RNA sequence: ACCAUGGUGACCACGGGUGACGGGGAAUCAGGGUUCGAUUCCGGAGAGGGAGCCUGAGAAACGGCUACCACAUCCAAGGAAG
RNA sequence: GUAAUUGGAAUGAGUCCACUUUAAAUCCUUCCGCGAGGAUCCAUUGGAGGGCAAGUCUGGUGCCAGCAGCCGCGGUAAUUCC
């Protein structure tokens, strides 16, 4: 049906739950302005393609 | 009611509009090669970079023969000359107007352990300043934002209470050298 | 003692107030801070006076160690170091001792003895009797 | 179109403060009736507690029934409509709790879909109702 | 107190509102402005509400008093204090 | 740049005298000492269709729950919902 007040907190009260997992933790502060301009400028690759971005899949 | 001061303003600048792709990146590349630690000390000097252009240009307004200018652009260039942005002999309030944020960032006292030989690899000249072990000629300051003057420009070094300069080894060589003895006599 | 330099500068005598004022800055470069008895001696072995009429306080040491500075003086007499001085650097070395009641006791006792009128025997003897 | 001159200004300033009574939102700060008709008043925020949960129906593209709750508030004490903002956040607001509803991203005016909302919900009593849908509080005792 | 019939106004008087204390100023800025200012500086006012006073050089003071009206305290209920 | 192996004239927070400041004390300033290997001594807040920098990667839902300031995405493969 429509739901009028049944089934509120629905979609996340179903969902299935994926535990967070643990990583690395990110060089924070200073050092992550150095890993990104590191990321992005210190190796412009000669790779072309109409330039796909930063999260490619 | 208060024996207080009171008197503070803003030294940054957030810019007009943001999210456009060609000023974050010909702005990265101050965040990274001149090594900082965010973007509000790079609008900050760029601030400073943007009243002097607009005190310039108040004073290129003006003509030729009246005495304001003559007080303020000269006691301008006396200031910035002897910070090494801009030097001597030409004393000009034109060649002001077409100077670039890339030397403010140039007379850092953080990129001048770098590039005067005191260290390596620009972050790292960071690193030094705050740890603690450079010495102006006889103040030793942790301060990577100190723009450092033409004047004292010659007289950056190690202090005597450094490593680098002076004694006492510190808790890393202090621990390792304790432990092999610490087995027998 | 072993390394440490004693200077000093702005030496104004003066006999208005019939002491020897100045400002002095202590070299310690990488001791602590000196204590300030050990210094209110080291002027009077170069002034040619004793260790009892060289006053001196207000020492910051300056960042990452080397010159501190601070105030010193040299009065003129002993019996000059007790008119034309506040009382506690009087007492910071004993020549001056100082254990009053707090402010909140001096203030309700002369609220009580406030209500009291005429009773010589009983202005202060507003109940000292209990406590 | 414009008389002018330089002594007519008086004609030209009584000319601009009655035909500055023609645009709104100088008219809803100026004019008064529009100040006391807000339920908050000139305000920000505002507790009141719960009297009713209703849904109301979305709008004309959409189809959904978006949960709603009849605040009551105290302070010059007058019905409102609320509007509950998360996805498992019905059930931290229950009957006569004590909210505090803020403004609804549009000053004075319902946004998106919700015909005839004005307000929303944060704070079901005293807990934020992001720290009860984020997992870092309770509703408690 | 005796006389005279005047005065103000569309160059907006008079009346009403003010979520109005005024001013130095503050936020903002191409120029032009729009808004804020209870707030430490200076000037005004008032110590619950309105009135009346003594002393002093200066107070219609309120960390001075007396009366009323609104609020409240002790009590051996005879009275006291705000 | 991972996955690394060490290190060492590297150090700050933190715990600790003592001097100092101060009226008396506190920060802070100085200075024995201890004090970093997933340096566990750990950085969040908001977003990722367009305005607006950043994903048609996966699972769940199925005009429901919900998102969205505006346009819009939602009806069994969603670049917006969990």
């Amino acid at each position: 049906v429509h739901g009028s007040l049944a089934r509120a907190g629905k979609v996340r009260g179903q969902t299935p739950k994926v535990a967070k997992q643990e990583k690395k933790k990110k060089k924070t502060g200073r050092a992550k302005r150095r890993m990104q301009y590191n990321r992005r400028f210190v190796n412009v690759v000669p790779t072309f393609g109409k330039k796909k971005g930063p999260n490619a899949n | 009611p208060v024996a207080r001061s009171w008197v503070c303003r803003k030294t940054y600048v957030t810019p007009r509009r943001p999210f456009e792709k060609s000023r974050l990146d010909q702005e990265l590349k101050l965040i990274g090669e001149y090594g900082l630690r965010n973007k509000r000390e790079v609008w900050r000097v760029k601030f400073t970079l943007a009243k002097i252009r607009k005190a310039a240009r108040e004073l290129l307004t003006l003509d030729e023969k009246d005495p304001r200018r003559l007080f303020e652009g000269n006691a301008l260039l006396r200031r910035l000359v002897r910070i090494g942005v801009l030097d001597e002999g030409k004393m000009k309030l034109d060649y002001i107007l077409g100077l670039k944020i890339e030397d403010f960032l140039e007379r850092r006292l953080q990129t001048q352990v770098f590039k005067l030989g005191l260290a390596k690899s620009i972050h790292h000249a960071r690193v030094l300043i705050r740890q603690r072990h450079i010495r102006v000629r006889k103040q030793v300051v942790n301060i990577p934002s100190f723009i450092v003057r033409l004047d004292s420009q010659k007289h950056i070094d190690f202090s005597l209470r450094s490593p680098y300069g002076g004694g006492r080894p510190g808790r890393v060589k202090r621990k390792n050298a304790k432990k092999g003895q610490g087995g027998a006599g | 003692n072993d390394t440490v330099t004693i200077r000093t500068r702005k030496f104004m005598t003066n006999r208005l107030l019939q002491r020897k004022q100045m400002v002095i800055d202590v070299l310690h470069p990488g001791k602590a801070t000196v204590p300030k008895t050990e210094i209110r001696e080291k002027l009077a072995k170069m002034y040619k006076t004793t260790p009892d009429v060289i006053f001196v306080f207000g020492f910051r040491t300056h960042f990452g160690g080397g010159k501190t500075t601070g105030f010193g003086m040299i009065y003129d007499s002993l019996d000059y170091a007790k008119k034309n001085e506040p009382k506690h650097r009087l007492a910071r070395h004993g020549l001056y001792e100082k254990k009053k009641t707090s402010r909140k006791q001096r203030k309700e006792r002369k609220n009580r003895m406030k209500k009291v009128r005429g009773t010589a025997k009983a202005n202060v003897g507003a109940g000292k009797k209990p406590k | 179109g414009k008389c002018r001159g330089l002594r007519t200004a008086r004609k030209l300033r009584s000319h601009r403060r009655d035909q500055k009574w023609h645009d709104k939102q100088y008219k809803k700060a100026h004019l008064g009736t529009a100040l006391k008709a807000n339920p908050f008043g000139g305000a920000s925020h505002a507790k009141g507690i719960v009297l009713e949960k209703v849904g109301v129906e979305a709008k004309q593209p959409n189809s959904a029934i978006r949960k709603c709750v009849r605040v009551q508030l105290i302070k010059n004490g007058k019905k409102i409509t609320a509007f509950v903002p998360n996805d498992g956040c019905l059930n931290f607001i229950e009957e006569n709790d004590e909210v505090l509803v803020a403004g609804f991203g549009r000053k004075g005016h319902a946004v998106g879909d919700i015909p005839g909302v004005r307000f929303k919900v944060v704070k079901v009593a005293n807990v934020s109702l992001l720290a009860l849908y984020k997992g870092k509080k309770e509703r408690p005792r």
